[PDB]
């Protein structure tokens, strides 16, 4: 098949600033391309397609080139309703493909994260299970590092974590990171560290607690 | 005029057949101008073309699918649809019904609202729910909504009246088979005495529904 | 022979009538030139019950082979699956395209099994752009030089949708070793454009 490449995976602006998307294919596909607009819980809208030509009621900020390899998009202009995904498509030859999608991204003033830890539970500890949850609440941009730790050992393979998309009015990101241990691997421990690592604070911060205390 | 909509199951067990159809409005299904296709997008991944039918009898299918799958067409009902074999969790996706017009534009024009497929072997389980309590300004609390199949939990606060500083997380897939997420909030200090936190979870394709009182330790 | 015009679908007697089938397929032995278009459509090969249409045998579309000029366009929506190309039309020499599909297309060929088109008399496509789509097994159109077969300003072709080129090329489906850079229109020595 034919392999569709954007890059970047993730544009950062602000309203009224001048985007510029990029799409590169393995073979050559003339000028069958189409871009396709996608925002969440709904199906992707034709943008343009032959390249460069420009589907009926599509805004004229919205602009495309390129031929055999090389495609872009271009938005001259940003408004607010045009922060989402970006996707490739040729119909050149069978089978037909997609690229990756560029996002685009509200900018934003920097902000660290407030950090929060919780216990597991003496309701949960009767079942068998222990979670202790950290919370990472409204910090931009979204690069992150979480690590636990226990009386000082590096814990490895037992944390999932969950991040929200962009807060529809603040803008910012916010991050939960559960650790599980057995009862019995909880109690043998006293002390449990959450330490996260972001570019808005100088050095990491730490928050823990002591069992039973 | 012209609608697509897709419709069936949203739960199919490992090894077993994928089934959905697509319904068409605003002109017959029958027609020299028009591919009828099928597109799959993984939660939180790409989009891949899946494959299409022409009035004539012949389709065309991607190779990535191993001769899994099948389309057929029913002009009684002007709808077209979609089988597949053998699935696993890796077929798992919002499924899409589209249009491409061959004569026009030439790529996919009108879509489907799309449906979600669950591929697992997951029994349906209520979920417990563990507070997650404040102390050491601002607060935080919460709701560990945990151990359930299938999706999806929805939580609100205060019987819908707290509803600011709210951040309900999406769920994560365990080793287990089961759905574990977490609601959480932000609140003023001087009032955690003077002010009393409930989390309102539910779970309609189980028959449960529960309210957790969350306070200091 | 020799010279016999015959009218063609949506025109005169054909004027009601949605594609060349077996009840019509008789009143062209014998035509070198079709005054306007030619269908070929899935009705024509399952019958139809509405207008008392038997299905087309096959082999009997081997009588458009004397055919040599469509005033015109060319239309092709099913075809046996069985035949390779499209051996019918392999005495085909011009197009006009003084009338059109959907106002725009002079030749039109539509998910087809065949493996090549086999138009290797084909010299002339004066008016209208031609569409390629869907054929999953079709090489070598992109072999070809069309803007060499056209005649008026504007003309274009979109081929999409079919085989992809590096597959031919690794199962060897390419012109001949002995074609010019003008292309062919299927494997062998008399496929080629220039010699
Ligand atoms: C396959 O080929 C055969 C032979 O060409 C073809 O049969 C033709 O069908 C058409 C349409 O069914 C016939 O034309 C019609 O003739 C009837 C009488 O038979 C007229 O009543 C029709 O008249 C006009 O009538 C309406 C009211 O006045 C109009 O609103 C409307 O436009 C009608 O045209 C009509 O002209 C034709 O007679 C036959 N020919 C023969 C020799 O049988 C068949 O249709 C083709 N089938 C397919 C699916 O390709
Ligand atoms: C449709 O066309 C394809 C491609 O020509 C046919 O597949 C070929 O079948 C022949 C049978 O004689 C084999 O010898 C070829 O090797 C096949 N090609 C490959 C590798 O796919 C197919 O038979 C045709 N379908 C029908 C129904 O006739
Ligand atoms: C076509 O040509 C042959 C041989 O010249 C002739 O016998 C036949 O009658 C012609 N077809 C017609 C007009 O029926
Ligand atoms: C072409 O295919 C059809 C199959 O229905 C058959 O009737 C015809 O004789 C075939 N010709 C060949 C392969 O000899």
């Amino acid at each position: 098949e034919i392999v569709m490449t954007q890059s970047p995976a993730t544009l950062s602006l602000s309203p009224g600033e001048r985007a510029t998307l990029s799409c590169r294919a393995s073979q050559s596909v003339s000028s069958y391309l189409a871009w396709y607009q996608q925002k969440p819980g709904q199906a992707p809208r034709l943008l343009i397609y032959d390249a460069s030509n420009r589907a009926t009621g599509i805004p004229a900020r919205f602009s495309g080139s390129g031929s055999g390899t090389d495609f872009t998009l271009t938005i001259s202009s940003l408004e607010p309703e045009d922060f989402a995904v970006y996707y490739c498509h040729q119909y050149g030859s069978t089978p037909l493909t997609f690229g990756g999608g560029t996002k685009a991204e509200i900018k934003r003033t920097v902000a660290a994260p407030s950090v929060f830890i919780f216990p597991p539970s003496d309701e949960q500890l009767k079942s068998g299970t222990a979670s202790v949850v950290c919370l990472l609440n409204n910090f931009y941009p979204r690069e992150a590092k979480v690590q636990w730790k226990v009386d000082n050992a590096l814990q490895s393979g037992n944390s999932q974590e969950s991040v929200t998309e962009q807060d529809s009015k603040d803008s910012t990101y916010s991050l939960s990171s559960t650790l599980t241990l057995s009862k019995a691997d909880y109690e043998k421990h006293k002390v449990y560290a959450c330490e996260v690592t972001h570019q808005g604070l100088s050095s990491p911060v730490t928050k823990s607690f002591n069992r039973g205390a | 005029q012209v609608q697509l909509q897709e419709s069936g199951p949203g739960l199919v067990k490992p090894s077993q057949t994928l089934s959905l159809t697509c319904t068409v409005s605003g002109g017959s299904i029958s027609s020299g101008d028009y591919y009828w296709s099928w597109i799959r997008q993984p939660p939180g991944k790409g989009l891949e073309w899946i494959g299409y039918i022409y009035y004539s009898g012949s389709t065309d299918y991607n190779p990535s699918l191993k001769s899994r799958v099948t389309m057929s067409v029913d002009t009684s009902k002007n709808q077209f649809s979609l089988k597949v074999n053998s699935v696993t969790a890796a077929d798992t996706a919002v499924y899409y019904c589209a249009r491409v017009s061959i004569f026009g534009v030439g790529t996919f024009d009108y879509w489907g609202q799309g449906t979600l497929v669950t591929v697992s072997s997951a029994s349906t389980k209520g979920p417990s729910v563990f507070p997650l309590a404040p102390s050491s300004g601002t607060a935080a609390l919460g709701c560990l909504v945990k151990d359930y199949f299938p999706e999806p939990v929805t939580v609100s606060w205060n019987s819908g009246a707290l509803t600011s500083g709210v951040h309900t997380f999406p769920a994560v897939l365990q080793s287990s088979g089961l759905y574990s997420l977490s609601s959480v909030v932000t609140v003023p200090s001087s009032s955690l005495g003077t002010q009393t936190y409930i989390c309102n979870v539910n779970h309609k394709p189980s028959n449960t529904k529960v309210d957790k009182k969350v306070e200091p330790k | 022979e020799e010279k016999k015009v015959c009218n063609g679908i949506g025109i005169g007697e054909f004027k009601d009538s949605l594609s060349i089938n077996a009840t019509n397929i008789k009143h062209f032995k014998n035509c070198t030139s079709i005054s306007g278009d030619l269908h070929i459509l899935p009705v024509a090969f399952r019958g139809d019950s509405f207008t008392h249409t038997p299905p087309l045998d096959p082999q009997e579309l081997d009588i458009l082979k004397t055919v040599k000029e469509i005033t015109g366009f060319l239309l092709i929506q099913a075809w046996p699956e069985n035949r390779t190309d499209l051996h019918a039309f392999e005495n085909l020499e011009i197009i006009r395209g003084r009338t059109k599909q959907h106002g725009q297309f002079s030749l039109a060929v539509v998910s087809l099994n065949i493996t090549s088109l086999g138009l290797r008399s084909l010299k002339e496509i004066s008016d209208g752009d031609v569409i390629i789509s869907g054929n999953k097994n079709l090489c070598y159109a992109n072999t070809i030089n069309w803007k060499k077969l056209f005649g008026t300003s504007g003309q274009k072709t979109k081929i999409i949708s079919n085989r992809g080129e590096n597959s031919c090329k690794a199962t060897g489906q390419v012109c001949h070793a002995l074609c010019s850079p003008e292309g062919c229109w299927g494997p062998e020595p008399r496929d080629c454009v220039s010699c």
